[PDB]
């Protein structure tokens, strides 16, 4: 969005020194169990090991390939949520234009508590009256007295939470088949062989597995000096 | 907190402690003495008197008082 | 400030600056002022007083005076 | 009727001046001890630990609200279902008699009345132009005199005598010609 | 915590409580300005301390222009509600806003120390030279007040200059005249910096700029180039509370609010070019005089359309609702005197008339009726409107019209009076006078004991 | 200038023979200084003054839709008196056009 | 002229006086104002009148003083300020007789430009 | 890395982001509060002796 | 933004009542007294609330003072008058309290002749 500054480093990517030295833990952690990192490591380390696969990409179903990268097959439910999110925070630093509110179909006015602050400015052209501004609270249909546009508050709350895009993967997605660690030995001597390391992230999580310092060259990838 | 909620919680919900009040009181009558006392300092030190008597510096009549 | 208010006049009297006033008494009369400008301690007490005379009288008191 | 009686009973005249006991009688200056009360003082206000010595704002008792997925409780609305459709019940203010006092009967009638707006576009732009252009004449009106008057004072007139006067702390000298 | 706090509703209270904290020191020098003109002779102070009285008439009106009413309707109403208007959480310069308060109570400390510290002498607010250069160390204390005020308020108007880049709504025609006054701090006050410094300069560091082959008209010219400026610097904050009064009690849209706004971007721009009307009397050339008399009588063609513009907001309102709420009846007479003000203020505009009006008591009800009474009125209308939102108590002031009524009288009891002695003629800063002005000095006097009464009924 | 709503013959037209302006009350009630219990602490004080708000207030009509407290400017939107955060929630200004596009609908 | 040329849905009355009834009044009371000019106890509604019965459009008009005192009340019932009297009694009056308004106004203006030109002059 | 771990940043105002080190900064500026107050009232007092005002009495005894 | 100053958070509940050893609610400070005095007058004010609304505001003697209770419940009409001239009777009193009995010379009968004889002098 406009209002937000400039892409992080870390909003590509995560540095590997960052990866859960428990592998065994985290590729077996239900996902409303895992935390932000843990989140980012368990979907790259299965996604990527699923891609890194090429042999059995062409047998594997778009929604068994879209669980292995941690992608959400979207619904109307889910669909709904993220849309309001997005609403939500494009409304932060942008202006609200739309069109006019009626019964059938109110101004939708976004809110995270049980009020917002709003002004009505009327219809377009001669229709168009000074602010006129009241508090929007939960459960009203509000009706401005000066030119009857017809207002609703809607609200981004589910069970004891509001609407994020973490609560709304937890709440529809499904864990799948559990993840096997021989799938992630196999892709590891696949494209790690010989001095040669094409999957970095599966030679970190190959050596964690392992015990850490196991494999060539990571007790000296491991040891740092500050 | 709900305490936190207003600014100055104690005086909007009416229990703080009135020294305060009195505090701001005796501020503005401070800054109010500082017109009169060297009022009366100033004409003592140029006259010998902390005030002046009404038209004692013009001629007055012999049962002027 | 030399002000005669009678003759409609005030002109500041400021150091560096020699101001023209130009006038045509049309009475005698006398005429009072005060200074218009915070001078000091006795702004209040440098009054201006010009009396105006009919001018056979006016070359007589230059004479003597 | 006099509302003022329907409330008496909530207002019970005062005992102290200022509504505290002397110190000596009660400390209202030291923490309560009540548990669940460690951030306000014995007489209710909040206590200079809390507000000042350990402010949160300076580092002191650190404690994140966030959790770990990023979310902070939040109270539902009161959700009905009905007709085939939820429905969200707001609200509604308590009684203005409970928090004012007043027993709420015989209000007057205010009825609604949309804004009361000036009319005739034609008719107001004319007056605009007025309130502008009837004060711009007037003021052309003394500009004319204006200059006349400058151009008075600064005449070049055929004075035939001259008076110096000098302004002294305090006094004023006069300098004149001396008949010869 | 107190003085740490950065909250700008916080600020804005301090602003308003400090203004009336030195308001009473302000307050009681006119008391004793009052007090001694009420007949010829010396009443409450010696022959032989003249210069008290020359200190108290510098003091009043250096106290009451800059530590009052500029920190009350400049500082405090903005700081409140400026940021909410925005609808924006806090203002732009959360810090800044802290040290801007902090300053002006220590550049007051400073100068009511130097009232008990120094010889008490007087050279009037305008503190022209020779006569501001040759005085005691007084002086030099009072410029270091200024100058420490002129920190303040440049940074006070950087920080609402910066709400255009962070407003969320509509600027509303108050905050259009705060903005505008800001421009005109931006623009005024690094002139008067440079003057300040010069007096500072022949003062402290033997300078001969203000001695002879150096001209002291100088001073004049860049003293009131940030002079009047200044006057409108203190009136346009309150021009946008009225409008502000005006259309929430009447409930009744504003009427012109492009013409409303434009009148106050007109003012700006005119008055920071009429200065030397402050000059008339010096001698200037007889095109200048000409230039400023013509562009100064201009500014009423913008001042007047607002002031129509105000009229019909009040117009046609409905009947039902009550009209005896304090704040709509200030915003009221507000209109009323502050034509009164400005009439008379075109009447000192045209220069033959101002040779003789100048330094008399008439330029004095001048000023008093458009400050002393109309701004004034209109910080108290404007405090009263927000008084929920605010939330102070323990004052009988909303609904008082004996307050109200006893003030417009008596308060013109004391400045009316004092349009008659300026064709009798009475100078300013003056103490002593003839014997044949004391019957309307002394009708003045008996309107300023009376006014100083009224104020104690309120608590 | 603003002059209200244009308004068509054809919606000034009514359903039914008897139907007339609504009669209902806007004025709120009657109030005075917000009036707190000695039992109440500071935090129950604070919930008693949240309770009491007028600008939370509002008027329901016969069709069930609620006429709010408004107000010219947002000053009088915020508690009273003034909490030390507001608008944490920016408050929301809408602008009204004819603009559309397909994607909004449904056929 | 509102209800009479302008608009048509309004209800309109009928001027029960066209001056100004005197009454004395007593704060903490609240007092019912007629404003159909119907009813026979004015300036009050009397029961019978179309205020009471709530007929056409009239309802009784609520007021209550804040001061005790004799207070004026409208007869024409067209005031602006009704139900207190502030003139458009008068007002009313010469919108009927347009030829006596100008008499007495003629009269006024007489009185009023006699005295303040004997004063000034 | 995780977001949710620098809630100090608004729970902190900055001035205080340093711990001990900036809590320490703003204690030892406080201990020199008294120490000015005596500073200043003696400025106040060299000015007051240097203008002869502690002579007001004697001046005229 | 995950973990930032959040837009909203639900307050706490408040801390547990407090009641006497006796089970009498324990009472707090509360600056709003109930003034002693003779004095019941009640006024109500139509108030705007907002736009479209207003509110019928009441002022009840017993919040007041009995200096307020007493000026207030007089008609304004009849207590403004009064006030205005004894708030000037008062000032006049104040400021001659200082100058009982001071006689200048230059006002007795004497001194004005003479100065009629000078603006006769000098057709002022
Ligand atoms: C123009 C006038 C008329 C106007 C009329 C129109 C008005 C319209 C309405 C305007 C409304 C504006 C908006 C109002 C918003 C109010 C918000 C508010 O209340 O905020 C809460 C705020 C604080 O409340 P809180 O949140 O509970 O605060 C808790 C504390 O933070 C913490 O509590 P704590 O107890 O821990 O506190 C610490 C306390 C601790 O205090 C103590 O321990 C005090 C102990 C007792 C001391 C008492 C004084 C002793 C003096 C002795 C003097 C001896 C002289 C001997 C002479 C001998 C001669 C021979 O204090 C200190 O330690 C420091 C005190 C420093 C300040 C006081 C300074 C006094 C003057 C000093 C002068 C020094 C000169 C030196 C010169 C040297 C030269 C060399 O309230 C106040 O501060 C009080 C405000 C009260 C007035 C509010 C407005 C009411 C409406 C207007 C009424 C009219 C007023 C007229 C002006 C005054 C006339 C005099
Ligand atoms: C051998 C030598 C070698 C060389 C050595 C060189 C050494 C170099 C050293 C360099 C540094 C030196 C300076 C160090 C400064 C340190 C600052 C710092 O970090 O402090 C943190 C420190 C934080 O404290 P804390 O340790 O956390 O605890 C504080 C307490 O718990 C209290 O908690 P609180 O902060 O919440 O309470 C504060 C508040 C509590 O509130 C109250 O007391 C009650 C509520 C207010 C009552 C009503 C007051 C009147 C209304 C005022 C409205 C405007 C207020 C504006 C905001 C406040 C501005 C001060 O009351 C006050 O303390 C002041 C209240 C306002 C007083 C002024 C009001 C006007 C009076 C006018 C009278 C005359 C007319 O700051 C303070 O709290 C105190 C700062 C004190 C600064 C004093 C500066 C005074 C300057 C005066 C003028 C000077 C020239 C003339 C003097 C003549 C004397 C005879
Ligand atoms: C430009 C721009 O992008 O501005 C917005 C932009 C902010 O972006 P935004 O998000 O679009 O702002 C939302 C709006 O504020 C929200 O505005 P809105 O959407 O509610 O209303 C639309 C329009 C509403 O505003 C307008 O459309 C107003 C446009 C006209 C303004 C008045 C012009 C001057 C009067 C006419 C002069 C005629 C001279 C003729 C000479 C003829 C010679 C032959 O917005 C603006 O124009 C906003 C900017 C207003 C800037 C005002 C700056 C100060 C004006 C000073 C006027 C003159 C004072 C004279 C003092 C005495 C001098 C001796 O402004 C800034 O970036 C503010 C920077 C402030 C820097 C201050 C320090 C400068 C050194
Ligand atoms: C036949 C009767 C009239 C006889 C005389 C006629 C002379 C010819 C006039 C032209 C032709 C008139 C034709 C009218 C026919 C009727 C048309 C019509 O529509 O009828 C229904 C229509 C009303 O019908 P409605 O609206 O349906 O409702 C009935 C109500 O009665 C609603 O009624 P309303 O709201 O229309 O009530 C009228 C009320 C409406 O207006 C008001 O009530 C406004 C009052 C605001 C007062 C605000 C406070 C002011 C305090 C200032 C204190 C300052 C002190 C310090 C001064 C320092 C100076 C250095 O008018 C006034 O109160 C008069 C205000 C006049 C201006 C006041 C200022 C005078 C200043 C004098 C010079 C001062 C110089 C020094 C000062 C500085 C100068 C630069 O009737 C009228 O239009 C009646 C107009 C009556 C005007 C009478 C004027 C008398 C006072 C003269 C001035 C005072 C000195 C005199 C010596
Ligand atoms: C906020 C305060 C304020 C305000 C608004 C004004 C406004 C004006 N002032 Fe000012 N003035 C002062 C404060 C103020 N002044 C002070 C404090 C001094 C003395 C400083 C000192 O010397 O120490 C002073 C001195 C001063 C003098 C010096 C006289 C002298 O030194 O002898 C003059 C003369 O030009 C002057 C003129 C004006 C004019 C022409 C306006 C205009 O703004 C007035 C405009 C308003 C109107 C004209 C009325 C409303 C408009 C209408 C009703 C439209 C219809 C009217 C017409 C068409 C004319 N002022
Ligand atoms: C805005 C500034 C201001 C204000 C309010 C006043 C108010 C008053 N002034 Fe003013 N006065 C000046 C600014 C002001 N004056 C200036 C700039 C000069 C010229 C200085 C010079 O000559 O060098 C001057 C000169 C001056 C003199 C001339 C002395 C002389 O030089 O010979 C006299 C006495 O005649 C006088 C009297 C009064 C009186 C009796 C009041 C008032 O007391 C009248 C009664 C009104 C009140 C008592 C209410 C005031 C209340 C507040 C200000 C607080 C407001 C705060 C809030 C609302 C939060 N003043
Ligand atoms: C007698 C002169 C006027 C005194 C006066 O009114 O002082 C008021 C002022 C504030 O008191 P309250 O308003 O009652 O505040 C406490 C909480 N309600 O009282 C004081 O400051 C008392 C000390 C005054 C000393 C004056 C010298
Ligand atoms: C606001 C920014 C623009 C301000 C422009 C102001 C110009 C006004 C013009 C006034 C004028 O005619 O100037 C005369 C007048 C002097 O007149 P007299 O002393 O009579 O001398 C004339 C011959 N000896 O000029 C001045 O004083 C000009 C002062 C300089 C202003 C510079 C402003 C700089 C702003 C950045
Ligand atoms: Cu010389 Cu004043
Ligand atoms: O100064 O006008
Ligand atoms: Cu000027
Ligand atoms: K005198
Ligand atoms: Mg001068
Ligand atoms: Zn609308
Ligand atoms: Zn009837
Ligand atoms: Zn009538």
């Amino acid at each position: 969005y406009r209002h937000w500054h400039r892409m992080s480093e870390d909003d590509w990517a995560l540095p590997l020194d960052s990866m859960p030295e428990d592998v065994k833990t985290l590729m077996a952690t239900p996902q409303t169990e895992r935390g932000f990192v843990e989140d980012y490591w368990y979907n790259r380390i299965r996604g990527e090991a699923t891609l890194l696969d090429p042999e059995a990409l062409p047998s594997k179903s778009y929604i068994a390939l879209a669980r292995d990268m941690g992608l959400q097959i979207v619904d109307e439910p889910s669909s709904h949520m993220m849309g309001l999110i997005e609403l939500y925070e494009y409304l932060r630093g942008a202006s609200f234009v739309g069109p006019f509110g009626t019964i059938e179909n109110p101004v939708l006015v976004p809110a995270v508590g049980q009020e917002r602050v709003v002004a009505c400015t009327g219809g377009v052209g001669d229709e168009e009256h000074f602010t006129l501004w009241f508090r929007c609270r939960e459960g009203f249909m509000y009706r401005c007295g000066e030119c009857d546009q017809i207002f609703m508050l809607v609200r981004l709350y589910y069970e004891d939470r509001y609407w994020t895009q973490t609560l709304v993967r937890d709440t529809f997605m499904s864990d799948g088949d559990m993840f096997d660690l021989k799938t992630l030995e196999r892709v590891h001597k696949m494209w790690n062989k010989d001095e040669m390391v094409r999957w970095e992230v599966g030679y970190w999580a190959q050596d964690y597995v392992l015990g850490k310092g196991v494999l060539p060259g990571m007790v000296e990838e491991h040891t740092r000096v500050n | 907190n709900l305490e936190d909620h207003f600014d100055l919680a104690e005086y909007m919900m009416k229990m703080h402690n009135p020294m305060s009040e009195y505090l701001y009181w005796i501020a503005g009558f401070v800054s109010g003495l500082h017109g009169i006392l060297p009022l009366l300092h100033s004409n003592y030190y140029f006259s010998g008197m902390f005030l002046p008597r009404d038209n004692d510096n013009t001629q007055l009549c012999d049962d002027s008082w | 400030s030399w002000s005669v208010p009678s003759l409609g006049i005030k002109c500041d009297a400021t150091p560096g600056r020699l101001v023209k006033i130009n006038t045509f008494i049309q009475r005698e009369g006398v005429f009072y002022g005060q200074c218009s400008e915070l001078c000091g301690t006795l702004h209040a007490f440098m009054p201006i007083v010009v009396e105006a005379v009919s001018p056979e009288a006016f070359a007589a008191h230059a004479k003597k005076w | 009727k006099s509302y003022y009686d329907d409330f008496k009973d909530r207002l019970k005249p005062g005992k102290y001046t200022q509504g505290r006991c002397p110190q000596s009688e009660g400390d209202y200056r030291q923490e309560s001890k009540t548990i669940g009360r460690e951030h306000l003082n014995d007489d209710g206000t909040r206590s200079k630990r809390y507000t000042v010595k350990e402010a949160d704002a300076l580092g002191y008792h650190y404690h994140p609200p966030i959790d770990k997925k990023g979310q902070v409780y939040v109270k539902g609305p009161n959700t009905v279902i009905e007709r085939g459709q939820t429905w969200i019940k707001g609200y509604e203010l308590p009684s203005m008699e409970y928090t004012y006092g007043p027993k709420q009967e015989d209000i007057p009638f205010y009825p609604r009345v949309k804004l009361n707006v000036w009319g005739n576009y034609n008719l107001v732009m004319k007056v605009e132009f007025l309130f502008f252009y009837l004060p711009t004449i007037i003021v052309f009106g003394i500009c004319i005199p204006v200059y006349t008057i400058n151009f008075a004072q600064e005449e070049v007139i055929y004075t035939t005598m001259t008076v110096k006067v000098t302004g002294r702390q305090w006094y004023w000298v006069y300098e004149v010609e001396s008949p010869t | 915590f107190y003085i740490l706090v950065n909250n700008n509703k916080r600020i804005g209270i301090y602003y308003i409580k400090l203004s009336i904290i030195i308001g009473i020191l302000g307050i009681v020098l006119s008391y004793i300005i009052r007090v001694e003109l009420y007949n010829s002779g010396n009443r409450i102070i010696k022959y032989d301390n003249v210069n008290y009285y020359n200190m108290v008439i510098t003091l009043h009106g250096l106290l009451m222009i800059f530590y009052i009413i500029m920190p009350g309707l400049y500082g405090g109403i903005p700081l409140y509600i400026l940021p909410i208007l925005s609808v924006i959480t806090d203002i732009v310069l959360p810090r800044i806003n802290n040290i801007s308060i902090i300053i002006v109570l220590i550049s007051y400390i400073v100068v009511i120390n130097s009232i008990v510290i120094e010889y008490n002498i007087g050279t009037g607010w305008t503190l022209y030279p020779p006569l501001s250069i040759i005085g005691t160390v007084i002086v030099n204390m009072i410029l270091y007040g200024l100058i420490i005020i002129g920190i303040s308020s440049i940074i006070s108007a950087i920080n609402f200059m910066n709400i255009l880049i962070v407003i969320d709504g509509i600027i509303y025609v108050y905050i259009w005249s705060i903005i505008i006054t800001s421009v005109l701090l931006i623009i005024s006050l690094p002139i008067l910096n440079g003057i300040l410094l010069m007096i500072l300069s022949d003062i402290y560091f033997n300078s001969i700029y203000f001695i002879l082959n150096g001209d002291v008209v100088l001073y004049q010219h860049l003293f009131w180039y940030f002079g009047h400026p200044e006057v409108y610097i203190l009136i346009l904050p309150a021009f946008g509370i009225i409008s502000i009064i005006l259309s929430v009690l009447n409930n009744k849209i504003i009427f012109g609010m492009k013409s409303m706004i434009l009148a106050i971007i007109m003012i700006s721009i005119l008055g920071s070019i009429v200065w030397a009307h402050h000059i008339y009397t010096v001698g200037l050339e007889l095109d200048t005089k000409i230039y400023f008399n013509n562009l100064t009588l201009i500014i009423s063609i913008p001042t007047g359309n607002k002031i129509y513009n105000w009229i019909i907001l009040y117009i046609g309102s409905y009947n039902i609702l009550y009209n005896g709420y304090q704040s709509l009846i200030f915003s009221i007479m507000f209109i009323i005197i502050f034509i009164i003000g400005g009439i008379t203020g075109i009447i000192i505009s045209i220069d033959i008339i101002d040779i003789g009006l100048h330094d008399t008591y008439y330029i004095v009800s001048h000023f008093h009726y458009i400050l002393s009474i109309g701004a004034v009125i209109s910080l108290l209308a404007g405090i009263l409107l927000l008084k929920d939102i605010i939330g102070y108590y323990n004052v009988i002031i909303k609904i008082n019209k004996y307050f109200g009524l006893l003030l417009f009288i008596n308060i013109n009891i004391i400045f009316t009076p004092q349009f008659i002695i300026g064709f009798n003629v009475m100078p300013r800063r003056i103490l002593e006078y003839s014997d044949n002005i004391i019957v309307w000095n002394l009708i003045s006097s008996i309107g300023s004991i009376s006014t100083i009464l009224i104020l104690l009924s309120i608590f | 200038i603003y002059e209200g709503q244009t308004v068509q013959e054809s919606e000034l037209i009514p359903q039914e023979d008897d139907w007339v302006i609504e009669e209902t009350n806007f004025c709120l009630g009657r109030n005075c200084y917000v009036r707190f219990r000695e039992e109440d602490d500071l935090a129950r004080r604070a919930l008693h003054q949240m309770d009491s708000q007028l600008n939370k207030m509002h008027t329901r009509l016969r069709d069930g839709t609620v006429i709010p407290y408004m107000s010219f400017h947002p000053d009088e939107m915020v508690d009273r008196p003034a909490p030390i955060h507001t608008f944490s929630e920016k408050p929301l200004l809408k602008w009204t056009w004819d603009e559309t596009y397909e994607e909004a609908y449904d056929d | 002229t509102w209800t009479e040329i302008w608009w048509e849905h309004d209800p309109t009355p009928k001027v029960a006086q066209y001056r100004p009834y005197v009454c004395t009044v007593e704060s903490g009371k609240v007092y019912w104002w007629c404003a159909c000019g119907e009813s026979k106890t004015q300036p009050w509604v009397d029961g019978h009148c179309k205020c009471s019965k709530r007929e056409g459009g009239f309802r009784p008009r609520r007021w209550e003083p804040e001061h005790d005192g004799v207070r004026l009340f409208c007869g024409c019932k067209s005031c602006f300020s009704s139900p207190t009297w502030n003139g458009g009694c008068f007002t009313k009056w010469m919108q009927s007789n347009p030829a006596g308004g100008m008499l007495y106004c003629f009269a006024a203006a007489f009185g009023f430009g006699t005295l303040t030109v004997y004063r000034k002059f | 890395i995780d977001p949710t771990k620098n809630q100090w940043r608004w729970c902190v105002d900055p001035a205080w982001y340093g711990g001990m080190r900036d809590k320490a900064n703003m204690d030892m500026y406080r201990l020199m509060v008294y120490p000015f107050f005596g500073y200043a009232l003696l400025y106040l007092h060299s000015r007051f002796k240097q203008n002869d005002k502690y002579n007001v009495f004697a001046k005229w005894r | 933004r995950i973990g930032g100053p959040p837009v909203f958070m639900q307050f706490p509940p408040p801390p547990p009542k407090e009641y006497l050893a006796d089970g009498t609610p324990k009472t707090y400070p509360l600056h709003q007294p109930v003034f002693d005095h003779g004095y019941t007058w009640e006024h109500w004010y139509m108030t705007n609330a907002g736009v479209f609304h207003t509110v019928y505001y009441g002022e009840f003697a017993k919040d007041f003072p009995w200096r307020w209770g007493f000026v207030a419940e007089k008609p304004f009409w009849v207590g403004a008058p009064i006030l205005v001239l004894g708030v000037l009777c008062l000032g006049h009193i104040i400021q001659t309290m200082g100058q009982i009995g001071v006689r200048p010379k230059r006002y007795t009968p004497e001194w004005v002749e003479a100065t009629k004889e000078r603006e006769r002098a000098e057709n002022t």
